[PDB]
């Protein structure tokens, strides 16, 4: 019972620029080689993630401005937030975000 | 458990 879902909303009516202001990263299965996801690697401290209050680093991505990213690989999550947090999100100033953190 | 290929995109 260590895991928790978290439903954000960043606006990035400045980061616009830098995307939202955070660098992603995710992981392998060691055997089965699936992708496990997107992991923020560093939140870049001043961006609309930081700015947010509510993006930490270690936070698993699982929906982006209303779209998961489960039924595809890293780089095409990643690339899909990408898009959709500087195309849909930014449209309005900020995107939605969904993340998953263990409690530690 | 990665693959020690991963890598970072900033967004």
């Amino acid at each position: 019972g260590t895991r928790e879902f978290l439903t954000f909303e960043v606006p990035l009516n400045d980061s616009g620029s830098a995307g939202l202001g955070v660098s992603v990263k995710g992981n392998r299965s060691k055997e089965n080689h699936a992708d496990l996801g997107i992991f923020v690697k560093s939140i870049i401290n001043g961006g609309a993630a930081s700015k947010d209050g509510r993006l930490r680093v270690n936070d698993q991505l699982i929906a982006v401005n209303g779209e998961s990213l489960l039924g595809k690989a890293n780089q095409e999550a990643m690339e899909t937030l990408r898009r959709s947090m500087s195309t849909e999100g930014n449209k309005r100033g900020m995107i939605q975000l969904i993340v998953a953190r263990r409690i530690s | 458990d990665e693959d020690q290929h991963s890598q970072i995109t900033k967004v």
